């Protein structure tokens, strides 16, 4: 247990829905709050969600002001945090900014550098899953050149995944697309992500997206909270994500679970993280940790009865899941029907899902049995502006039965 | 049809009413010395009395209603400094 | 459960109904709830469930202040539409470390800071920019808003500077009454701000900052949490420079381990040989008795900026060869003649003098201090002062001034007439509003002209205030009522003198320099009792756990010793500032043009109300006034709708 | 026969210093209409001398007096305020004549640079140095502005000038 880990008041290094998931579980466990924000986001409902909020990033780009590691610092001294909670996104696979929180004595609510390190790195990741005897997707040894590259492709065949160490990926199904995926993905890499280091997966057929929700404490328990299927996706990107994964065998499943607890418990994980795994005709296929909360998060505290963000707070005071925390033995965490979320966006899917931009004249959200909401920046008389992602609202639905 | 002087938002020297109704009796003039809690006039809504009570000590200013007036929410019914 | 109950229940916001959120609130906070143990009888039997706190809203105070200004303008000045203002100059400083002359008080006491005077070969520099240069200039309005934002760039960037003078003189009246924020709280900001220079005000020996007649424990208690509170130079004077007045509190700040200057009021023209009253002999006289007080320093206060160069050069020289003690000038540039004047007194041997940064300099101010700067560096003697970061600093202040147009008090440039009447600035701004309300402004010259036959009939007096005042109230007196002096000597038993002449001949401004003319006090005073012995002592005796206890029945809270000085000092301003607090709240916090002139329709703003609290505040709509001048303004505070309500006077005053 | 500006606030003393050493004239203004970056005040300057080796030749009383009606006529011309009347040294640095520095405060407007007016002060003196240290009155002033503005405009330092 770290030293300082004791903490009263919390910020949140991010913005939106996840500051505000952030801040609602600070405010249960007793915390006070601090959040930040950039000029243009300074009618976004976080900033007003919080006990305290400072400006940040004065005179940047919006998204290089919610990027700026000393700034978002100097708040947290000058307000009198004791911890960091990065959400998800922007800095909180930011090994740099973690360890420069940590450098200034606050409490990073996240893994050990060590974890963002080998986890933030796609290449690094994939040789712990090895280490772990977690089956991966016959790779390229490390980072390749194009002609390590194209090597892969002569031993394994098309179709094959460019992927970047930092995603950020396109697939290749020949030579040409060889030659002009490698480029393009080596440009969005030191473009988006600051550096250009790149590796090669076979690319499977129609898999499925399964992962599993991790939580470890600091004091060597390491529990999962079942699976996720993140399948639907659009472009490869998640669109609507369901809990338990409802069309496998759960034996199936528990195995799944069961290999992502086995590379946990290898690296000695601490806080929430996700392992994610491609499956396909009953194989899986480790594809990425992400040593962070996720967006999807919300649907399995709806089928176990957790609450992973409070319990990522807790974890990083130094206490134990079983004997403070209260979250029973593996086999006894609950599996309570199932949960779906559906994030609700401003883009227009007759405009190319173009995000839409201007004032919301009238915003009226459902409840009833079964139906959560997690509010980004929907209120009447709210400015969408162009800056920021398009998220109006995330909804999740729970019932006994899928059908339901 | 001249309309009723408003009390000020968040102006703490100006009562407003805070709901229709009529103004049954009032207890003091302009000039008058008060203190906090004392009753300062009495006010009808559908026939239950409300007593205007005055927010802190001070001096009334003046009335801004007659016995008997008619009044709509945010009238203006008494000053104090 | 019950926390995120608790949690959702505070979340809500809803507005423009009531709602039963506070009694559910008190509900679930209860042990017999949380337990599981309630039973039908718990809620009847609970009396303090029905306890509900007032819910805090500086928000709408904000609104109706922002509204009243917007609307109709700011009291006693143009009420006109607000200007795009750019964020004022920071200035960009080559920083020097070094020891200053408050880290020697605090590290070693004020007979070393004595001694650090005497060793320093260059001339010192004291800056009047948060006293008397606005006091001048600006009818004492400038705002603490706009000193916090340079303070720290003074403190880090002119290190060399004996002093700042920023306290005393009419800032503390003027803070509460005019400017809505506390004269303490500008202090404790700007100590934080500024903790290596050394802070200094200007304090009347018999009464400190006010006007009253207060007792001696009064005075001392002033002294005390002044000194506490981060005043570390008290530059003690009285209006007619009687050592009684001036005793017991240059014992008080000896005794509160600060510095204590003892000053002379420099008047008349020692270079006249007819007019011997105030000649060289008079200031050597006066200041060897106020070096036997045990002052640490002896200021000589030229308060009409009368000091011509060859006189000031005399003076000074004198002097330095009477006392031992360091000499601290204070000039006003009113004559154009302010920076030769200094020149002079720096070739005289003068250890410090006060100047005022070049954008409020000049005029009625103090002579510029990068100015004087210059003017000696290629002589014999050098300002001690980083010019550079003088020139840079000064950048802020040209930009801030814009602010401060409506209080201007007109063209700033020389006026050679103050030879000839001798009123200090304000006495000449004042006596001039005084002369518009009574509709004499078109013989103004004839005031002036009066001012001075005045001062030769009281018998030459030293006009600073409130002697000055005396003098103009009787000058404005007499040209209303169409009097010479014959007349006054004919036909006074039958007049009625102003309150403050009558006051003057009373005694209850203390003894003048040659006593009163006889006859003309006589005629003056009638039938008021006389005194001829320090007005002090006849003081009202003050306890303060009475007034204590007074005034926290009267503000609804415990007053800090601060406070309750205050109360002594000014208590119908101390007052009303609390129903302007309670009204209005923290204006202090507002940039100057918003907290001049309210907003312009669709501006934005951002006041900054506490460390993480921000109110965003846009102006969406003015609406029109109806016939009772209602109006109603629709603003967004923080992403709310809001909708306020006032009044518009001119519609009422039509 | 001396002329000087007050801008520096020195022009009293300069006034003084020069009497001292026999100048025979020096231009004044009258003290309503003086200071700043105008001349010295006429009814200033006498009374710095009055009760030295040497006086000016003025009837200072009726120059008071007239000084009344300067002051009344003055009012007029607010629109036309430079801004406010106060010492500036920098003078000193930039070597600017007061006209070339309203009317290089309006060019740089008129090119939207006016928030960078302390960077064209600083460039002004850089440019008179690179030029070989010249006299700078109307119209060589001018030539000292207009490069000063150019090479801020355009980015350039003295280094992209020869190269
Ligand atoms: N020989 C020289 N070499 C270089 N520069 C010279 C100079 N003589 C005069 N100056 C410059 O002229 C300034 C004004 O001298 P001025 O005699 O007009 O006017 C003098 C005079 O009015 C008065 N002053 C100085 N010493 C005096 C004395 N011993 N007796 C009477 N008055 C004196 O003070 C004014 C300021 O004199 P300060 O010496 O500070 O400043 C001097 C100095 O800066
Ligand atoms: N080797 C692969 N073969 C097929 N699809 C893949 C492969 N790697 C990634 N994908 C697709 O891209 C999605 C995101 O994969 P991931 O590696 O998590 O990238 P990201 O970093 O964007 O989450 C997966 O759900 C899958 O649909
Ligand atoms: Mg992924
Ligand atoms: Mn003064």
């Amino acid at each position: 247990v770290p030293r300082g880990s004791h903490m009263k008041k919390l910020l949140v290094a991010n913005r939106g829905e996840i500051a505000v998931r952030v801040f609602r579980a600070c405010n249960e466990l007793g915390l006070s709050t601090v959040a930040v924000y950039a000029r243009e986001d300074e009618y976004s409902v976080h900033r007003f969600k919080a006990d305290e909020s400072y400006l940040i990033g004065q005179g940047k780009k919006p998204i290089d002001a919610y990027l700026d590691i000393d700034d978002i610092i100097r708040v947290a001294l000058e307000s009198g945090a004791d911890a960091i909670h990065p959400g998800y996104g922007l800095l909180s696979e930011n090994l740099e900014f973690a360890t420069k929180v940590r450098a200034a004595g606050l409490v990073f609510v996240g893994p050990e550098l060590h974890h963002l390190d080998i986890f933030g790195d796609k290449i690094k990741a994939k040789a712990a899953a090895d280490e772990a005897k977690v089956p991966g997707i016959p790779g390229t040894n490390g980072a390749v050149d194009i002609d390590g590259a194209l090597e892969f492709a002569k031993t394994y065949g098309y179709p094959v995944m460019i992927k970047a160490a930092l995603g950020g990926m396109r697939v290749a199904r020949n030579d040409a697309e060889m030659h002009d995926g490698y480029a393009r993905a080596k440009s969005e890499a030191i473009g988006a992500f600051g550096s250009g280091e790149i590796y090669v997966e076979k690319y499977i057929e129609n898999p499925k997206h399964i992962e599993v929700q991790i939580l470890g404490d600091r004091h060597g328990n390491i529990i999962h909270l079942h699976e996720r299927d993140c399948s639907v996706q659009r472009r490869n990107q998640k669109v609507i994500e369901i809990a338990p994964a409802v069309g496998l065998s759960p034996d199936f499943r528990n195995e799944i679970c069961e290999a992502a607890v086995k590379l946990c418990k290898n690296v000695g994980y601490v806080n929430a993280g996700t392992v994610e795994f491609l499956v396909k005709d009953d194989k899986f296929y480790f594809i990425e940790v992400n040593p962070r909360v996720q967006v999807e998060h919300t649907i399995t505290e709806l089928i176990t009865g957790v609450d992973i963000v409070q319990a990522q707070i807790l974890i990083a005071q130094g206490k134990d899941l079983h004997r403070e925390i209260g979250l029973p033995a593996q086999s006894e965490i609950p599996l309570l029907g199932s949960a779906i979320q559906c994030r609700i966006t401003t883009e227009d899917p007759q405009n190319g899902f173009l995000p839409d931009t201007g004032k919301i004249d009238t915003y009226r959200s459902p409840g009833g049995f079964g139906i959560r909401l997690d509010v980004g920046n929907a209120y009447a008389g709210y400015e969408v502006t162009p800056y920021f992602d398009s998220l109006l609202v995330k909804v999740c639905t729970f019932a006994n039965e899928f059908s339901d | 049809v001249v309309a009723k002087r408003k009390a000020e938002t968040g102006n703490p020297n100006q009562i407003g009413a805070t709901m229709p109704g009529s103004v049954l009796e009032i207890l003091v003039k302009a000039g008058d010395k008060v203190q906090k809690g004392q009753a300062l006039m009495v006010t009808e809504a559908m026939k239950m009395e409300t007593t205007i009570e005055a927010p802190f000590d001070g001096e009334i200013v003046d009335l801004h209603v007659v016995k008997g007036e008619a009044i709509q929410t945010q009238d203006l019914l008494i000053e104090i400094n | 459960s019950v926390r995120k109950m608790d949690r959702v229940l505070h979340e809500f916001r809803i507005r423009g109904v009531k709602t039963n959120i506070p009694f559910l609130i008190n509900v679930i906070a209860n042990e017999n709830f949380t337990s599981g143990q309630a039973t039908t009888t718990f809620i009847d039997n609970t009396p303090s469930l029905f306890n509900f706190p007032r819910l805090r809203d500086r928000g709408t105070k904000t609104l109706h202040y922002l509204s009243m200004i917007t609307v109709n303008g700011f009291p006693g000045i143009e009420n006109t539409e607000k200007r795009h203002f750019e964020e004022p100059r920071q200035p960009l400083l080559n920083l020097e470390k070094k020891k200053t002359a408050k880290n020697i008080l605090d590290e070693q006491g004020a007979d070393a800071v004595v001694d650090y005077v005497k060793n320093t070969k260059e001339v010192l520099l004291t800056d009047t920019t948060l006293r008397d240069a606005h006091q001048s200039l600006l009818a004492t309005r400038l705002r603490l808003q706009d000193m916090k934002g340079i303070a720290q760039a003074i403190d880090q960037g002119l290190p060399e500077l004996f002093s700042a003078e920023m306290w005393g003189g009419a800032t503390f009246d003027v803070a509460y009454r005019f400017l809505n924020e506390s004269p303490w709280y500008r202090l404790r900001k700007l100590r934080k701000l500024m903790p290596n220079t050394m802070f200094q005000m200007l304090f009347r020996g018999s009464n400190a900052v006010g006007y009253q007649n207060y007792p001696d424990n009064v005075i001392e208690e002033f002294i005390r949490v002044a000194a506490h509170e981060g005043i570390d130079v008290f530059r003690i004077f009285d209006s007619l420079n009687w050592l009684p007045q001036m005793e017991k509190s240059i014992q008080a700040v000896r005794d509160n381990g600060k510095i204590a200057e003892a000053t002379i009021c420099y008047t008349g023209d020692i270079l006249d040989p007819s007019r011997p009253k105030y000649n060289i002999q008079y200031y050597k006289d006066l200041a060897k008795e106020l070096e036997a007080t045990g002052a640490h320093i002896l200021a000589v206060k030229d308060m009409a900026g009368l000091l011509k160069p060859q006189a000031a050069y005399r003076l000074i020289s004198e002097l330095k060869d009477t006392v031992d003690l360091p000499i601290h000038l204070h000039t006003h540039d009113t004559s154009g003649n302010g920076i030769i004047t200094y020149s002079a007194a720096t070739q005289a041997g003068v250890d410090i003098i006060d100047v005022a940064t070049a954008s409020l300099a000049g005029g009625t101010s103090q002579p510029s201090m990068q100015s004087i700067y210059y003017a000696l560096e290629h002589g014999p003697r050098h300002a001690s002062i980083n010019v550079k970061n003088a020139e840079q600093i000064d950048h802020y202040w040209e930009d801030v001034r814009k602010y401060y147009a409506p209080f201007e008090a007109g063209i700033t440039s020389p006026q050679t007439e103050v030879y000839m009447h001798e009123m200090p600035g304000g006495q000449y701004t004042n006596l001039k509003s005084q002369a518009a309300a009574v509709g004499l402004g078109h013989r103004f010259d004839e005031i002036k002209q009066m001012y001075r036959k005045v001062n030769m009939m009281f018998g030459d007096i030293i006009k600073v205030t409130p002697s000055s005042k005396v003098v103009g109230d009787m000058a404005l007196f007499m040209i209303q009522n169409d009097l010479t002096e014959e007349d006054v000597y004919a036909r006074g038993n039958e007049l009625n003198f102003p309150e403050s002449v009558v006051s003057f001949f009373r005694g209850d401004l203390g003894q003048p320099v040659g006593g009163f003319p006889e006859k003309l006090q006589k005629i003056i005073v009638k039938d008021k009792a006389v005194i001829t012995d320090r007005p002090g002592l006849h003081a009202e005796k003050v306890d303060f756990e009475t007034v204590k206890a007074d005034l926290e029945q009267k503000i609804g809270y415990e007053p800090g010793d601060h406070e309750v000085i205050s109360y002594i000092m000014y208590p119908q301003v101390f007052l009303d500032y609390q129903k302007m607090q309670r009204e209005f709240g923290a204006v202090t916090l507002l940039d100057t043009p918003t907290f001049l002139h309210g907003m312009r329709l669709n501006e934005k703003i951002e006041v900054q109300i506490e460390k993480g609290k921000t109110l965003s505040i846009r102006l969406d709509e003015i609406g029109e006034p109806d016939l009772a001048g209602n109006r109603v303004l629709f603003f967004n505070l923080n992403g709310q709708r809001r909708e306020v309500v006032i009044n518009d006077q001119s519609v009422q005053a039509q």
